[PDB]
């Protein structure tokens, strides 16, 4: 393809150029057949013959500089293609001095009539929920893959657009905010573990606001501080990128590390203790449940036993709330999705 | 004409086009002055004004040739730093469903090589694009000045240039 | 199709047969430079005569007007003299028509096999890159020392900017033989007042030492911000999800803003001696002029000013000065040239790989760093034809690096390694896909059988996310295409170590991103059941350990090393302490594990 767009390029060049001596040839038997009969001077004879040998050394550059400013002025319409793209409108309805400054001061999260969807084409991928928590409440989610459980917590967030329903958190309606305010004052942790290059002290604190001390503790609290004193940085210790200096299940604890930063009075959570194992798991699990005892924490289960000492469990199948019970309520209870969980586990 | 053209002269405004226009068309005006008077000095058989004449029109020449090789490369130190800061501030609000739909790897080729045509490749060929229709509009002007000859010579050659311009065109896209 | 194929001394595996016959007889960038022009010498000397015979046949233009405005100023019976027929106009325009046909042609001449020698330069150079691509370990990418987006970045402008460099060079060659002819045609017409001129056509060397040493450090210091502004903007692309949820996109934005201001600095720099570059190659023929006519009518002897030698000079000032224009991309397709084999040579020289029972790693010892302390101390492995296999552990502790030694690409201190290395079929814990279709993905250059398709489909549950996809099967995923769930991939990837009829079954995690539900599909209709009715050797690290009942052998690791292994009544027997761990862990303590 490289060598027929090169010999297009040069059969275009080798008749433009037959064209140009051509000009050369009739302009130079012109101007001696009007300086043979006629009189126009000496010099007028030599600057047009002189400009009939340029306009032969530059119409090659005419035609091959005019072929590159379209070939190079694609990457310009496609640039311009990509910049008419849309945009999420970050500022809020809600006025930014009716919020105060501990905005989410506890967790009264009020699900009102949830239903959202991912695009404007597709389902309601989750039905018409309906919940309320308590702000000390260490409750939890789960349900079948599919079933919208990530989808809720980007729900929490806005990613998804909540077509119907008023999501209220401590007398504030979500869609309602400045979405700089929102997920700021808002710590989701994902299921998979993304890391930037750089360094810990970089991948912790990208803004430069903490000190070492909630640092090493936020690396105290995430099964970690051992490596990170064994690994010779010292906090500076450089993170590859994709974070491959790194195993898989350490990518999620630097992440969940990175979630441990930004103390807000909910840290909802995704499945982070997937791809970890299950002894720092359920260790990390009784030191969250030591460290954030104020505060609400709301996670999305992979394995079904630390639900177990949730304080609520809401089991989602479908799009709709199936189970909303104390989990050795929806335990005890007739054979359900819950109890079948548990079942199928062991 | 498309409309990258005129987003590339959008982006460029009016004060830095202006100059970019008129030092070039000035530019080559100059040199069709020089050599005019050239031939006015060729036909001698009133002494020692036609090189001092050629000299301070040469020196015209070499300022508007300084005036040019800066207005063409500040056009394209503009725009590109104005094709940047805002992509960047267009991409960086944009929402989640249309990282979903679209391939990430267009999105970065669009960041590195297009970005790299912009701020490289394009205003050194702006410059010859410039320099070389510019000389070649010059030269087709002073042809027909010295002859009436070549203007009933200059529809063959034309027709035969857009006719094999078009139906290259439709093989070259 | 009817562009066509390719001819056979176009071909790649004939380029680069020949490099690499120029990579033999050189027992480095210069070795590099010596092998391209061993490799190719002959093509690119016939692009410079090409261009020799070109632009000294462009040398009759000047002559002609010499000869025409000379004329015009103005037995041996119906014969004519050679005096005579050279100096008439009509036949030195007839001749000034065939000399510029002739130089028109030779130049496209020399323009083609100067991109022909390109073209087969970047398929040379393109599978040499992958040549050293495939014998590359993973230690010279995972810390550090490159990115994916970097070796990605050497072919996308690097490759060809050494062919544009190959575009470039005969106009580097054969400018210097017609400036030299051509200030002695300079003199052979008006003398020595043009010798004036020879002394600011002598003054280029400036012009071309020092505004290229600034614009080389200042290119040099270009790519150094253009790559860390690349690599910074593909660290923000792929972890969008994450900076819009923490709001973190103006913090990053902010840091690739910098990158961005380093990078426009570098740009001013290069800017600005371009401009001045650009300003010296159109500024010296326009001063080239005032000096020869300055020296014509003063300093010297007015011995001739006709119109023939005035017009004659300015028609070879103008091409004097119009091959002159293109020296700034010349050099600067000399410098990228040279950061291109500079960078290309550096990433050439990178390091490289080197009983009823399969694998019988005995002793080993096992570095990620080529020059640190070793990751896998003294590991003494036993892995049975036809068994599954278990490696347990907590986070770090050598078990994805375990199967990575077992495949050569950890570096090996010490130890042997004995296999029967034959094909083993693996998904790690990051799955991978291709930019074909899903199909495609699955089979991964196998024979398509449908049976043992659907079996695989069918075992690992893939039917209702086949049947959401919009063109079913023929959907391609991957960067392009369309995205995926994370859970999907997963199963892809595991999907495809399933039709590979391959003996030794490598699995690093497949049970991470799913549910318990998908996971008992895979342990009762995937695992477990076409594998020993192949009586294939599965190797599966998990921490579901209650699919640990289902095992014919558990590998217990912990920091670096392996503590035991065995059967599960050999670690009921004597490693006591860590079933009791396991015991309270998998909350069967009513029953026991068997
Ligand atoms: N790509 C890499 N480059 C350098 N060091 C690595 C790499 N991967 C892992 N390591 C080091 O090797 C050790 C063992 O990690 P390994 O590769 O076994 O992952 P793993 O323990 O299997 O992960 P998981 O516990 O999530 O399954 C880790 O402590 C890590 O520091
Ligand atoms: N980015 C997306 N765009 C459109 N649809 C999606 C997207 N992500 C998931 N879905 C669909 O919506 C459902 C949401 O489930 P999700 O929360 O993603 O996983 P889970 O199975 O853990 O609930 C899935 O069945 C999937 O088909
Ligand atoms: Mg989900
Ligand atoms: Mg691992």
């Amino acid at each position: 393809a490289s060598l027929f767009l090169t010999a297009a390029n040069r059969w275009l060049e080798v008749r433009m150029e037959y064209i140009g001596a051509c000009v050369v040839l009739i302009a130079a038997v012109t101007s001696i057949s009007n300086s043979l009969h006629r009189e126009l001077s000496a010099g007028l004879v030599g600057l047009g013959l002189t400009y009939a040998l340029m306009v032969s050394n530059y119409l090659n550059w005419m035609v091959r500089n005019l072929a590159d400013m379209e070939l190079q002025l694609g990457a310009v319409k496609r640039i311009h293609g990509l910049l008419k793209t849309e945009a999420e409108s970050y500022e809020g309805l809600l006025a930014p001095s009716l919020i105060p400054k501990n905005w989410p001061d506890q967790g009264k999260i009020q699900i009102q009539n949830l239903s959202v969807r991912y695009d404007s084409s597709l389902k309601p991928v989750l039905k018409h929920v309906n919940a309320l928590i308590a702000p000390g409440q260490k409750i939890g989610i789960c349900g079948r893959t599919g079933s919208g459980k990530s989808s809720f917590s980007l729900a929490f967030f806005r990613m998804v657009d909540t077509f119907e329903g008023h999501i209220i958190i401590d007398g504030i309606d979500i869609a309602k905010l400045p979405l700089h305010t929102l997920r700021s004052r808002l710590s989701i942790i994902l299921q998979d573990p993304v890391l930037f290059s750089g360094t810990i002290r970089f991948n912790l604190d990208p803004e430069r606001k903490c000190s070492d001390s909630t640092l090493w503790e936020a690396l105290e609290i995430a099964q970690l501080k051992l490596v990170v004193k064994a690994l010779p940085g010292g906090l500076d210790a450089i993170i590859t990128e994709g974070g491959e200096n790194f195993s898989q299940g350490q990518r999620q604890l630097f992440c969940l590390a990175r979630a441990f930063v930004r103390k807000t009075s909910i840290f909802i959570m995704d499945e982070a203790t997937a791809s970890i194992d299950m002894a720092t798991e359920n260790i990390l699990q009784k030191v969250v449940m030591t460290a954030f005892a104020d505060r609400t924490v709301v996670t999305i289960a992979h394995r079904v036993h630390t639900i177990l000492s949730a304080d609520l469990v809401i089991v989602l199948k479908r799009g709709a709330i199936l189970e909303f019970d104390k989990p050795e309520k929806l335990l005890s209870r007739k054979d359900s999705v819950f109890a079948s969980f548990v079942r199928a586990d062991k | 004409p498309w409309r990258a053209c005129a987003k590339y002269l959008s982006s460029a405004g009016i004060l830095l086009l202006s100059l970019l226009v008129f030092s070039q068309l000035l530019k080559h005006m100059v040199l069709v002055a020089i050599d005019y008077w050239l031939a006015k000095w060729t036909d001698s058989a009133d002494q020692t004004v036609y090189a001092m004449v050629f000299t301070v029109l040469c020196s015209l020449g070499i300022v508007l040739c300084l005036v040019t090789s800066v207005t063409v490369e500040w056009t394209g130190l503009k725009v590109a730093k104005r094709l940047h800061r805002s992509l960047l501030n267009r991409i960086i609000l944009a929402p989640m469903r249309f990282f979903e739909t679209t391939p990430l790897g267009s999105i970065l080729n669009r960041f590195s090589s297009d970005c790299n045509t912009i701020d490289q490749h394009i205003p050194s060929t702006l410059e010859c694009l410039s320099r070389s229709t510019l000389l070649c509009v010059s030269a087709l002007a002073v042809i027909s000045y010295v002859t009436p000859v070549f203007l009933v010579a200059l529809l063959p050659l034309a027709i035969v240039c857009y006719f094999i311009q078009k139906y290259f065109r439709v093989a070259s896209r | 199709r009817a562009i066509g194929k390719l001819p056979i001394a176009m071909r790649a595996l004939t380029n680069y047969q020949r490099l690499c016959e120029a990579f033999d007889a050189q027992v480095g960038a210069r070795a590099i430079w010596q092998a391209l022009s061993h490799a190719f010498g002959r093509r690119l000397v016939l692009s410079s005569t090409f261009r020799i015979l070109a632009d000294l046949l462009g040398f009759a233009g000047p002559l002609c007007i010499f000869g025409i405005v000379d004329h015009l100023g103005k037995l041996g019976v119906y014969f004519v003299s050679s005096q005579e027929f050279l100096a008439n106009a009509y036949v030195l325009a007839v001749l000034l028509f065939l000399a510029l046909l002739l130089q028109r042609t030779f130049l496209q001449a020399s323009y083609y096999v100067a991109i022909e020698t390109g073209i087969n330069l970047r398929g040379a150079i393109q599978t040499k890159i992958y040549n050293k691509i495939m014998h590359l370990s993973t230690s010279n990418l995972s810390m550090g020392e490159m990115t994916a987006g970097q070796i990605c970045n050497l072919v996308a402008i690097d490759t060809n900017q050494l062919m544009w460099f190959f575009f470039l060079c005969p106009n580097l060659w054969a400018m210097p033989v017609q400036i030299i002819v051509g200030v002695i045609l300079l003199y052979y017409i008006l003398g020595v007042s043009a010798l004036i001129g020879a002394a600011v056509i002598i003054l280029l060397a400036p012009v071309q030492y020092f505004v290229a040493t600034k614009l080389s450090q200042a290119q040099r210091s270009t790519l150094e911000y253009s790559n860390e502004r690349l690599k910074q903007t593909n660290e923000m692309l792929r972890g969008i999800k994450l900076l819009k949820l923490y709001a973190w996109e103006n913090i990053f934005r902010t840091r690739v803003e910098t990158t961005r201001r380093k990078e426009m600095t570098s740009l001013r720099a290069f800017a600005i001696y371009t401009s001045i570059s650009i300003f010296m190659n159109t500024a010296i023929p326009i001063a080239a002029v005032l000096i020869t006519f300055v020296g014509h009518v003063s300093f010297f002897k007015e011995a001739d000013f006709s119109p023939s030698v005035a017009f004659a000079s300015l028609s070879l000032f103008h091409i004097l000065v119009t091959p002159l224009f293109l020296l700034s991309s010349v050099v600067r397709s000399t410098v990228k040239a040279l950061v291109s084999v500079q960078k290309l040579s550096e990433f050439l020289s990178s390091a490289e790989i080197r009983d009823n029972c399969c694998v019988q790693i005995m002793g080993g010892y096992f570095t990620w760093t080529p020059d640190g302390i070793p990751t896998l101390s003294n590991i003494t492995i036993r892995i049975p034809r036809g068994q599954l296999t278990m490696i347990v552990g907590q986070v770090g502790c050598g078990k994805s690096s375990l199967l990575l030694a077992a495949l050569g690409e950890m570096q090996k201190v010490s130890g042997a390694v004995f296999w029967s290395r034959g094909p083993v079929a693996y998904a790690s814990q990051k799955p991978w896909l291709l930019n074909a279709t899903v199909e495609e993905n699955i089979i991964f250059e196998s024979p398509f059988n449908k049976q043992r398709y659907k079996m695989v489909i069918e075992a690992c549950s893939l039917q209702p996310d086949i049947d959401i996809l919009p063109h079913g099967d023929q959907t391609q995923i991957g960067e392009r295409g369309i995205n995926l769930s994370g859970g999907q991939r997963q199963r892809i990837s595991v999907a495809r170590a399933l039709y590979q009829h391959a003996n030794v079954v490598f699995l690093d995690d497949p049970f991470s991103a799913l549910d318990i539900h998908l996971s008992d599909h895979l342990m009762q209709a995937g695992i477990l059941e076409l594998l020993r009715d192949d009586k294939r050797t599965v190797v599966l690290v998990t921490h579901k350990l209650q699919y640990l009942p289902h095992a014919d052998w558990i590998i217990a690791m912990k920091d670096g090393t392996i503590q035991r292994e065995g059967t599960l009544k050999d670690f009921q027997r004597s490693e006591c302490q860590l079933f009791e761990h396991w015991k309270t862990l998998m909350n069967r303590q009513d029953q026991e594990l068997e």
